[PDB]
């Protein structure tokens, strides 16, 4: 089946961020005469507060700039609300670290510096794009819409709607799959619910054409919409079906797109024998070829 | 009649689709639930000499010599056969001292009856933590995701050491040593590996909880509501980082409205409501200080197979007996006639 | 049950880079749906193409148009009330077990495995054949049993349609019309204790009472068919779980945390993993229909070999001992089949004769193989299925040119009292 | 394939819906095919029923009962005395040859005389009024 | 049945396409030939395939 | 002739630990035994069954 609003669900915090600058300030294109990095002035920062962002800035003199990343994230990316439980950046070597290395062409390019990320998972601490201004509850989410969501790490795009189920354990609930079926609201309670923005559904095609579709919405842009048991029908043709082009089981489509039941089919009737009384004896007979193929090799 | 017992004699309990209950003895009895006309979810005979079946919610229980426990979704409003047809629950507080049939009392209880029922249990010998218990504030613990339905082998810090019923602190719990306290029936003497805190009234506390530290960092609880001199620039609750040269205050969360467990482990994983919310360094002990909990309990972690429903946990078998482990295995309470493999 | 599976949905789950990149390996996706889409349409036509209902047969497997006679049927005919399953049918089903999309959509509820699987692109298919029409296809097949004809003003009497199905395994020569009753109570105890067995067979069942042929039996194979239905489906469903080598499982999560190329590289990873489990579904799904396929060639074969008519193979209709008829139920996933075949309790013991020779100048030898003249139990001859005796007629002879040692040695004169019909035309004529 | 081609092609099989399907086997042809074999089954199909009334046996003067000896043979009297194979509406009288005694008489057995018998059965002779008259 | 062969799906019912009729034995004998090959370029593909190498 | 194989030896041989960590899969392990040891018992019904 066939702009999205953001929406973003973490443990309930309020405005709390800090910006991690890091400064890379080079003179040269003759290599390099001098470079020197640091973020917030210092050589290491880490994160203590529940939202943060990462603001690259170059002072360079003279250059073309470029960044050849082996973490789970850019620079750039970092900031679209991905969530750790710890996070520290070093222009020193961290234990446990992946590497993001920024390098410079001054029209002959030189490694200007590289940064060492040192983390752990988990929902405490947030880099969010920008501080948050006015806000008591970060969180936030757009309903029964579309949205492209960041919910309690998990991204995707889905609808949430709110359901009336009640759950007394954890934040969030999944599929057999991985996937985010379900999420709590940790101050109200609430639970909602999380479905994918599209679904999988059966056209029915004649001819050139199609005639029809099956399917679990009951939106589409045909003018006939029957509900069935167990699906919706969609057709430009709502009567009823007696001469069925596709059939499954007991659904037939006519080319018409028409849709019915298609009846049982009937056979011959064979004759009981008798002892005795009313009984019939079979007569007029004639040949009638039936066809049948079976493989003899492979 | 919720309850019916009795002083051929027989008990019958109906709502057809489901199961109904039929019992019968005579002066053994034969205990059939089953889809009776106007198979069998139970069908054995139990030892029988008062003799008598009460059930409610989703839970049957057999009164017959050992009290038998069966789980099911069960739905019966009439009971048919002196006897004793009960409507109505009541409740009595149990004095045992003797470890025999001589218990010394079964007071009327007066009061917090239905949430100390709930909440205490005496420990068994080995540990364990006696079928029967409704688990009412036991969660797993999980760092992600929730099991809503479905039944799970896991390692859980579900065996029990120590339980401390309706604990007065005005007390130093150590992951080294055993918990101090007057234990709730059978003790162990093992230092815990978690401490379960299954809470009362919360604000006990919000009006501390410190964590310990191996490296010699204190982690204190500190929560506010309407109130910040130092934490500015609903409670909200700050964990205040202490070392030799250094306090500040971190934020962590807004409060949930309701927090009914807490856990602390040895190696420092803090678990409210079963989410695993903050891992710190290894702990060497949690100070406790209050003049507001159910239970403390010391306990440690074992493999057991757990039911759960709508994220609640009911009907824990521990992986320990060698039957036991054959069912851990099958990941069924209830295994059929034939071979298995062990080692 | 078929299956149906969107490709571009299980592989690239609504990530429309994904799908950019999936092109590539678009006659995969093909291959995989084609497969799954045309098997489900062939075992649609094989099933319903087979199944045919007979209006005439079916009218008369009612409670009240089913005229039994010593013979019960009642929890083996279907109930009039619109018509329900028989008591048999409906202990089979209620002991042993189409799915609802509408619901998938709306939200407001947590998703079941259902909705979760629904979600990734895996449709379950509606059955092929409905309950229904299995139970009417039975109630069909036992109604033609009494139809022995058209236009007349009632269903044939059971025991009229037994007495046929009797000479056919044996010609009768008793007559009494006791030994239908006999026979009725004998049936009506196997119902009873197959309607039993079903209910709670475990409280006494020993291991040749559990062997082939038996309920137990039987109940155990429909459970493990229904229980192992949804088995492939959450290997597939599972897969998805499965990070092959990337920085997460999830083909969003990657494109939001790395730049566009080696989110590519990852995604294309992801890609080919989830087509392996795909390919893996259909081989399986595959190789299961044709299983299927197996048996429902042999149940076409029941049906018209045992149930239609009176199968001649020994041991194919229930197995060890003679057929005489075989009534069908409508089971998950299919049919059962209940064979009533008669075992004896007791044998005559008598002395066979060869032939006969008369004068020495005619052999006299029985036409018909199946046929044993004997003296035991006067000469009389009966079937060697069943001790029918009747004293032998003129018509069952034959002459052959030699004697054997073996035949009895008669004259013209005793002839007569051996073969009562037998007329010596000259003595009469001189005489 | 084997087996139809022992069982339908070489032979007339005598198992209902075996070769075809639903009707009477008569004979069936083989045609080459890619990868094996196609089979043309040739089954007759009835288009009409003739309506008879079975008659169980007879009884001659309540000394013998007389039913027929196969069981696939059927003795009608609509459409006098005829017996045809159940199979096919292909009426003969009856012959003495066709018929064997039962020592016992049932309620449904037709009452007739020693005088009527020849009526029945064309070729039945009572020797003894032969001779005697 | 020999103009069954030339042109069937001009005008077919589905009784007339089931079971031991000239369409579904036809289809029956596409499928065979059709799917002769698969396994051959399974084979033959995965040679295209980079074991970490 | 029927073959049952124990999951956890197969898997963890003899190693603690490593059983710890099969735990979380203990479903799979049920499933692969259960396969093994319901067909054989099935086979073992139908030969003995059968040759009377
Ligand atoms: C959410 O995520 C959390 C984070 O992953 C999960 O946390 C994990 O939880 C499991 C289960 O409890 C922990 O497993 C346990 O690990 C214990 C020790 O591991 C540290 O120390 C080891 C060295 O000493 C141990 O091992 C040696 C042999 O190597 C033995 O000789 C010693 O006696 C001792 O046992 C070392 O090898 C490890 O690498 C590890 O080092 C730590 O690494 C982290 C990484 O950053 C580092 O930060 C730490 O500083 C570092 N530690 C040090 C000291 O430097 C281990 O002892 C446990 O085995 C015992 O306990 C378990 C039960 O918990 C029993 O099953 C065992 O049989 C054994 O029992 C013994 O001790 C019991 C304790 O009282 C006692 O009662 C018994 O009688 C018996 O004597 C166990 O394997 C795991 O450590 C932990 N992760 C981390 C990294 O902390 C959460 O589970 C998860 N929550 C959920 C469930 O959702
Ligand atoms: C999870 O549920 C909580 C609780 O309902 C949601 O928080 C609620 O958010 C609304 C909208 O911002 C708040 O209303 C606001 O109140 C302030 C005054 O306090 C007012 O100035 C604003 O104009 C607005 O009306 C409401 O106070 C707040 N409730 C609580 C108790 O937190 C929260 O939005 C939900 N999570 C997400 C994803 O947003
Ligand atoms: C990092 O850079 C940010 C800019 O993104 C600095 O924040 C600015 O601070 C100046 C101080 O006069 C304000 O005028 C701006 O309004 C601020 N901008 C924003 C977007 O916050 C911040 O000072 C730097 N942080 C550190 C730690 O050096
Ligand atoms: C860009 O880098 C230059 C150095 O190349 C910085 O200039 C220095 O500023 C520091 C701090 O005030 C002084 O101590 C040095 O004397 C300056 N060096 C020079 C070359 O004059 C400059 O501050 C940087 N600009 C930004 C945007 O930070
Ligand atoms: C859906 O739209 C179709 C057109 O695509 C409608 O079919 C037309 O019906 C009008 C009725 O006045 C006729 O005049 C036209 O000749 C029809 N067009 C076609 C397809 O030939 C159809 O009526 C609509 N479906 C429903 C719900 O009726
Ligand atoms: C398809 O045909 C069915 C059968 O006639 C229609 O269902 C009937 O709907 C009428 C509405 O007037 C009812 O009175 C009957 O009781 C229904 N019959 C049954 C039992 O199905 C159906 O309306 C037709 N579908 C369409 C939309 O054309
Ligand atoms: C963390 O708290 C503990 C417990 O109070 C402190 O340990 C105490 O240290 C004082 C120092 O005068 C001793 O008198 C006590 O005997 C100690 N108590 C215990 C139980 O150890 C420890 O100093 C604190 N750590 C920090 C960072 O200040
Ligand atoms: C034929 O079978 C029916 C069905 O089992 C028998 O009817 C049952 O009779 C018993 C007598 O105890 C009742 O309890 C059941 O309620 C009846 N069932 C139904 C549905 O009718 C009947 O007895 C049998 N008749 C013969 C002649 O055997
Ligand atoms: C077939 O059954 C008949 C009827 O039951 C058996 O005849 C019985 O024989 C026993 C021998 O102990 C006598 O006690 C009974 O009185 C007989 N019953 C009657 C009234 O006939 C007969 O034995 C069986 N046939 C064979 C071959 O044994
Ligand atoms: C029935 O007649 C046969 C044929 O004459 C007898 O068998 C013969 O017995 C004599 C005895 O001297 C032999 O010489 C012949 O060789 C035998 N002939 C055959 C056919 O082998 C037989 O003895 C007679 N049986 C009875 C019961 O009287
Ligand atoms: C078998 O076929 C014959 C021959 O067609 C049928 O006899 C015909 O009966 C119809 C009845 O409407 C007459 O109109 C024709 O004149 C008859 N044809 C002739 C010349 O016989 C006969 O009806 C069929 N048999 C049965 C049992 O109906
Ligand atoms: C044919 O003869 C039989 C046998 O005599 C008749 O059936 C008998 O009818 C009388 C009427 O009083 C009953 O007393 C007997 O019990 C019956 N005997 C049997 C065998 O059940 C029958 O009526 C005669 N039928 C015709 C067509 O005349
Ligand atoms: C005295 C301090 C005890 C209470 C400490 C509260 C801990 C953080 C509160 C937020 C918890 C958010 C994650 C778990 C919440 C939940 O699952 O309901
Ligand atoms: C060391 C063990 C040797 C194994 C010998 C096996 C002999 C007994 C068979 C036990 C397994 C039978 C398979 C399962 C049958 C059942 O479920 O009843
Ligand atoms: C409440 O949620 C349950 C979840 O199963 C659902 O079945 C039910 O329809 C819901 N009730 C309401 C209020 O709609
Ligand atoms: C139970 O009796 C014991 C005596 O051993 C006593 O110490 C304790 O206080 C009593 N507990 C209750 C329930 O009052
Ligand atoms: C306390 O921990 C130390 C660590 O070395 C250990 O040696 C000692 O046995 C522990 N004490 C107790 C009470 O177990
Ligand atoms: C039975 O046969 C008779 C005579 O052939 C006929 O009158 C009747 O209509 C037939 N059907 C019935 C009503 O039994
Ligand atoms: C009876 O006479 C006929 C006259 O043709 C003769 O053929 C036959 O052999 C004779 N039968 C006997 C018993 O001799
Ligand atoms: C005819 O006469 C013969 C002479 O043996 C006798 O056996 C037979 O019973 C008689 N038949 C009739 C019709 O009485």
């Amino acid at each position: 089946s066939r702009e999205q609003p953001i929406s973003f669900v973490t443990l309930p915090s309020f405005n709390d961020h800090s910006f991690v600058n890091i400064t890379v300030s080079a003179s040269f294109g003759a290599n390099l005469i001098a470079s020197d990095t640091t973020i917030n002035g210092f050589s290491s920062f880490c994160v203590d507060t529940r939202q943060f962002t990462i603001s690259l800035f170059y002072n360079v003199t003279n250059v073309s700039k470029s960044q050849d990343s082996n973490c789970p994230f850019t620079l750039q990316s970092v900031n679209d609300y991905l969530s750790f439980s710890k996070f520290c950046v070093s222009t020193s070597l961290l234990a446990s670290a992946c590497t993001i290395d920024l390098f410079g062409y001054p029209e002959s390019g030189v490694k200007f510096t590289s940064l060492y990320f040192q983390f752990t998972k988990g929902e405490l601490i947030t880099g969010t794009p920008k501080p948050f201004e006015g806000v008591t509850d970060v969180s936030f989410m757009t309903l029964d819409v579309c949205t492209k969501y960041t919910i309690y790490g998990f991204k995707g795009e889905g609808i949430i709607t709110l359901t009336n189920s009640s759950f007394l354990a954890g934040v969030y609930y999944t599929s057999d799959s991985g996937q985010l079926l379900a999420f709590k609201n940790v101050t109200s309670g609430a639970v909602y619910s999380v479905t994918p923005c599209s679904f999988s559904e059966q056209a029915a095609y004649v001819d050139d054409d199609i005639v029809g579709v099956i399917s679990s919405l009951s939106s589409s842009t045909f003018n006939s919409t029957r509900e069935l048991p167990g699906f919706f029908y969609h057709s430009n043709d709502g009567s009823n079906c007696t001469e069925p082009v596709l059939v499954y089981s007991n659904i037939g489509v006519c080319k018409s797109g028409s849709i019915g039941y298609v009846p049982s089919q009937s056979g011959q009737v064979k004759i009981a024998p008798t002892v005795t009384g009313n009984i019939s004896i079979p007569t007029n007979f004639s040949m009638s070829i039936r066809t049948e193929y079976l493989q003899l090799y492979n | 009649v919720h309850g019916i017992f009795v002083s051929g004699f027989e008990i019958g309990i109906s709502q057809p689709s489901g199961y109904q209950l039929y019992l019968h003895k005579a002066t053994t009895a034969r205990l059939r639930i089953c889809q009776f006309p106007s198979n069998c979810l139970f069908n054995k005979a139990i030892p029988a000499h008062v003799v008598g079946i009460t059930w409610d919610n989703d839970r049957v229980t057999v009164f017959s010599d050992k009290i038998y426990y069966f789980y099911f979704k069960n739905d019966w409003s009439r009971v048919a056969t002196a006897m004793q047809y009960v409507y109505e629950p009541t409740y009595y507080m149990l004095n045992v001292t003797s470890a025999g049939e001589d218990g010394i009392s079964y007071q009327p209880c007066t009061a917090n009856c239905i949430g100390y029922a709930a909440n205490v249990f005496a420990t068994e010998p080995n540990g364990h933590i006696p079928e029967g218990f409704s688990f009412n504030n036991w969660f797993l613990l999980s760092n992600d995701s929730t099991l809503v339905h479905g039944k799970v082998v896991s390692n859980q810090p579900l065996l029990v050491n120590c339980l401390l019923a309706i604990p007065k602190i005005y007390q130093f719990f150590s992951f080294n040593q055993t918990i101090d306290g007057v234990c709730n029936g059978a003790a162990v003497q093992r230092a815990p590996e978690a401490l379960r805190f299954n809470i009362n009234d919360i604000s006990v506390i919000l009006a501390s909880i410190v964590l310990h530290t191996a490296l010699g960092t204190n982690f204190s609880f500190v929560c506010s509501n309407s109130s910040n001199p130092h934490l500015a620039t609903p409670y909200y609750c700050f964990l205040k980082v202490d070392t030799y040269n250094s306090t500040v205050y971190k934020f962590l969360a807004v409060l949930p409205p309701t927090v009914r467990e807490i856990v602390i482990t040895k190696y420092g994983d803090v678990y409210v409501n079963g989410f695993g919310y903050l891992h710190l360094g290894l702990l060497d002990a949690v100070t406790i200080n209050f003049t507001g909990f159910w239970t403390i309990a010391s306990t440690n972690f074992v493999d057991a197979l757990i039911e759960v429903q709508g994220t609640a946990i009911q009907r824990i078998l521990y992986c320990d007996d060698p039957v036991s482990q054959l069912k851990c295995s099958q990941v069924a309470f209830d295994l059929d006639d034939g071979f298995y493999t062990i080692s | 049950t078929p299956v149906s599976v969107d490709c571009a949905t299980y592989v690239c789950n609504g990530n429309s880079r994904c799908k950019q990149l999936l092109t590539q390996y678009t006659a995969a996706c093909k291959t995989i749906e084609s497969a799954l889409q045309l098997s489900a349409r062939l075992e649609s036509v094989e099933v319903n193409s087979m199944l045919t209902i007979s209006d005439e047969a079916l009218q008369l497997a009612t409670i009240s148009s089913f005229n039994g006679d010593g013979y019960n049927f009642t929890n083996v005919l279907g109930v009039s009330v619109v018509q329900k399953r028989s008591f048999i049918e409906d202990l089979l089903f209620n002991k042993v077990v189409d799915e609802d999309y509408k619901r998938c959509s709306n939200g407001r509820s947590v998703a079941d495995l259902v909705c979760a699987q629904y979600y990734s692109g895996v449709m379950v298919l509606p059955g092929v054949v409905d309950a229904e029409k299995l139970h009417m296809y039975s109630a069909s097949l036992i109604g033609g049993m009494v139809l022995g004809g058209f236009t007349s003003a009632a269903a044939l009497p059971f025991s009229y349609a037994v007495q046929a199905r009797l000479n056919y395994l044996a010609l009768q020569t008793d007559v009494l019309q006791r030994n239908q009753q006999l026979l009725a109570e004998s049936f009506n105890s196997a119902i009873g204790n197959i309607t039993s067995a079903f209910e709670s067979v475990k409280e006494a069942i020993s291991q040749t009472s559990k062997g082939l042929n038996t309920v137990a039996h039987a109940l155990t194979k429909v459970q493990e068919v229904v229980n192992s239905q949804g088995a492939a489906l959450t290997q597939l469903t599972v897969q998805l779980q499965h990070n092959f080598q990337a920085i997460s499982s999830s083909i969003d999560d990657i494109y939001s945390r790395l730049d566009i190329l080696s989110a590519d590289a990852q995604v294309d990873r992801l890609i080919t993993g989830r087509l392996s489990a795909l390919n893996a579904f259909v081989a399986q799904t595959l190789t299961k229909y044709t299983e299927v396929q197996a048996s429902r060639k042999l149940a076409q074969q029941k049906v018209n070999e045992c149930v239609k008519s009176q199968s001649q193979r020994y041991g194919f209709c229930g197995g060890d001992g003679e057929h005489i008829f075989s009534l069908v139920q409508a089971a998950p996933q299919g049919l059962l089949f209940l064979h009533t075949v008669l075992v004896p309790s007791d044998f005559v013991d008598v002395i066979a004769i060869a032939g006969l020779c008369v004068n020495d100048e005619i052999a006299l030898t029985l036409r018909e193989p199946g046929l044993v003249l004997f003296t035991h139990e006067e000469y009389f001859v009966s079937s060697r299925r069943m001790f029918e005796p009747r004293k032998p007629t003129v018509s069952d002879f034959v002459q052959i040119e030699s004697c054997v040692v073996t035949y009895v040695n008669l004259t013209r004169d005793q002839l007569p009292d051996v073969i009562p019909d037998y007329i010596d035309v000259n003595k009469t004529l001189d005489e």
